[PDB]
């Protein structure tokens, strides 16, 4: 369970940066630990892209800063690129070589992603005795504190 | 009887242990004597001598 | 209301080691009643204390990463808990890399 | 019962008046005396000339 | 009773008019007037002729 | 709840103008697709909000 999604947008002098937090409710008898990775393959985050597409970037493909899931708009000067056009590959962007000195911008989408940055309530206790032999011992649920995985980018588990 | 508690057990909080059926048996014999005597019947087969 | 509440815990109370050094002042790094902490600790008393708040308190240093977490602790009546009594929770058990 | 930001908060059908079970038991009387009824025509009343 | 805000609540089957096992005793005095009712149909009316 | 709640608004889709400078990485402040920001819009879309 997670609470207080905030994105955080941060402007700096180096660019762009997201730096948001969430709270995590864990379920039970789990021991979180800490820069454990989590994603949530239902979510999809929008995100912008800028790239100036150069003879390398043709024969190499432009590695993409984000985990392209989908693009959900493509365009350059001379106007929309057609999916004949453009393609993605192990998250490069291969496009047709009539854009050799042209820039590309896209919106895309891709999946939520944090990473456990504190844990708030690491532990919470309960001896258990009604209906049982004996006393059993329990572990109740873990707050986590969740950053999103903005600086250091990784694929998707599958 | 435990089919019309379907979905329910009886047992001791302190340890889990569920009722013995010799309670279930016991209640039904004086259950059967209380129908016998709710109704001027003679339920069980018996030989009487008057 | 405190035994139902608490969990088990193991007391043993502080008290500065006689392996301070006389002109220092500091702790004889390889002291083996104290393992380069100033602090002696008496043995071990079994107790129940009520705990909240245990948070990790991650930092992370040009040293290397450190943990500061706290928490709230509620005592049994009639003890006089002392600074730096050290306490244990053998029930629970922390995951580190 | 609160702990460390969890809460519990449990109303039982127990009652200083009603024990747990009363609804039950109220129902089986019912169906109890309906029973009786029935069987109660089924065999006749008891009658004695003196 | 609180003590630094862990809070832990009662109510209990007592009352100022109600006992503990109240609802206890009058479900075994309804049973109690049923099987009396049927003893008493089991055994006679006490007559005598002055 | 949230159309009895809203005000209209008309929302444009930000995305960044290609009119950006392949060297200094700023925007061209004649640019007719943007007016000097750096930020290109879609089409308005008609919202409550
Ligand atoms: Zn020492
Ligand atoms: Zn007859
Ligand atoms: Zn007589
Ligand atoms: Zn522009």
């Amino acid at each position: 369970a997670i609470q207080s999604q905030e994105k955080g947008t941060n402007q700096l002098d180096i660019g762009i940066l997201d730096t948001g937090t969430a709270i995590g409710t864990t379920q039970l008898e789990k021991r979180i630990s800490y820069r454990d990775r989590f994603t949530v393959p239902e979510v999809l985050m929008p995100q912008q892209m800028i790239y100036f597409v150069n003879k390398d970037r043709i024969k190499k493909g432009i590695p993409l800063y984000y985990d392209v899931k989908e693009i959900t708009y493509i365009a350059t000067q001379d106007g929309t690129v057609y999916e004949e056009d453009y393609e993605i590959k192990n998250n490069r962007l291969y496009l047709n070589e009539k854009y050799e000195n042209h820039t590309v911008t896209l919106k895309i989408l891709m999946t939520l992603r944090y990473v456990v940055s504190d844990i708030l309530k690491e532990s919470r206790y309960q001896y258990t005795k009604f209906n049982q032999p004996k006393s059993k011992f329990e572990n109740l649920p873990q707050k986590l504190l969740l950053k999103r995985e903005d600086v250091i980018v990784l694929q998707d588990p599958y | 009887v435990k089919a019309y508690m379907f979905g329910i057990v009886v047992q001791n909080p302190d340890t889990g242990q569920p009722m013995g059926d010799e309670f279930y048996n016991h209640i039904l014999e004086r259950a059967v004597g209380k129908a016998e005597r709710a109704l001027d019947i003679s339920i069980l087969p018996d030989t009487q001598h008057e | 209301f405190i035994n139902d509440r608490g969990i088990k815990v193991l007391w043993e109370e502080a008290y500065f080691c006689p392996c301070l050094n006389p002109d220092t002042g500091h702790p004889r790094v390889d002291c083996p009643r104290c393992h380069g902490k100033g602090i002696a600790y008496l043995p071990p008393k079994e107790t129940i204390m009520a705990i909240q708040s245990q948070e990790k308190g991650t930092n992370q240093l040009d040293i290397g990463i450190l943990d500061t977490g706290t928490a709230i602790g509620t005592t049994q009546l009639e003890k006089r808990i002392s600074y730096r009594d050290r306490f244990t929770v053998p029930e629970v058990l922390m995951p580190q890399q | 019962l609160e702990v460390d930001g969890i809460t519990e908060t449990i109303g039982t059908t127990q009652s200083a008046m009603y024990g747990g079970a009363s609804a039950q038991i109220l129902q089986i009387n019912e169906d109890i005396k309906e029973l009786l009824d029935g069987l109660r025509a089924y065999f006749g009343y008891n009658m004695i000339g003196l």
